[PDB]
């Protein structure tokens, strides 16, 4: 019975492995297709946005910078303490 | 009992082999969804770029007039937005810039 | 036959979907841009009339907002000591 | 990378600027990431007396 059950397990797992192989193989193809198409979309955004920045670099940089800072600042723990007093601890968790 | 095993083995093979084909076709279906999802996102970025790109010329000229005052009003607003929560602590002093009328005349 | 003739609709509908979807963002972007552009185009003339007053009022107003929520310390300077105590 | 290389080689500084800004929000999304700022800090410039 150990041998009889053993042959079943061997014959059962082998076909399953082949199916999983195609799944990972197909997933890589999808990744390749997605990345090329995604790159094209981003390229178009940069190509259209680049002339706008060249028109007003300082204003565009300043506007984007302030906007960018606000988001990263809003989702963090600002301190606003004179750098003189650099006596702090990490207290990790 | 040995005869049972040999037929049982063949049975699992016929059952397991059919399962394998499912996996093959199932995976290909996922690829088609990814081919259309990325395609759509590509067309979106093109138009989504024109949007901010079109507004960029508007913001550029509006703030070009006075980028120092625009940065001032925008940064003042950004502070209220960033400091909206009570997770920060403003360590000031009674002689700080704002605390100018906090002293005795 | 009739297999490929049905695949196109699916994508066709999705194609017009993103078009309108992205056009909405662009429409809103232009609209919001114009609104913000007009917002600063109305405060700038009045700002130039009294820059110091407008700056001072906005600053004092902005200050009471940030301070209103964030905690305060008001500790004397020349001391390098504090407890970040984060979590 | 080919498209990125050509489309971004037009202006490397601008691509770095835009890409660097986008990277910040993706990382600091969580509040656990603390930022020990200072009043002197370049950004916190208009938060003081005009």
């Amino acid at each position: 019975q150990y041998i009889r059950e053993a042959e079943a397990y061997t014959n059962e797992v082998q076909p399953r492995a082949n199916g999983q192989a195609q799944r990972i193989l197909e997933e890589a193809r999808a990744y390749k297709a997605q990345t090329i198409l995604e790159a094209q979309g981003e390229v178009a955004r940069f190509a259209k946005l680049l002339p706008e920045y060249k028109a007003a670099p300082e204003i565009t940089r300043e506007r984007l910078y302030i906007e960018t800072m606000e988001k990263v600042l809003g989702n963090t723990r600002k301190v606003l303490v004179n750098d003189k007093g650099g006596n702090l601890m990490v207290l990790p968790l | 009992n040995r005869m049972r095993a040999e037929r049982e083995a063949v049975a699992r093979r016929h059952r397991s082999q059919g399962q394998e084909e499912a996996e093959k076709l199932r995976a290909t279906a996922d690829y088609e969804v990814t081919r259309t999802l990325a395609e759509a996102e590509r067309q979106g970025r093109i138009m989504r770029g024109e949007g901010d790109a079109e507004a960029a010329k508007l913001f550029a000229d509006a703030f070009s007039k006075d980028p120092d005052f625009y940065a001032f009003i925008r940064s003042l607003r950004a502070y209220e937005n960033s400091f909206s929560g009570n997770q920060d602590v403003m360590v000031m002093s009674p002689d700080s810039d704002f605390f100018r009328y906090m002293k005795t005349p």
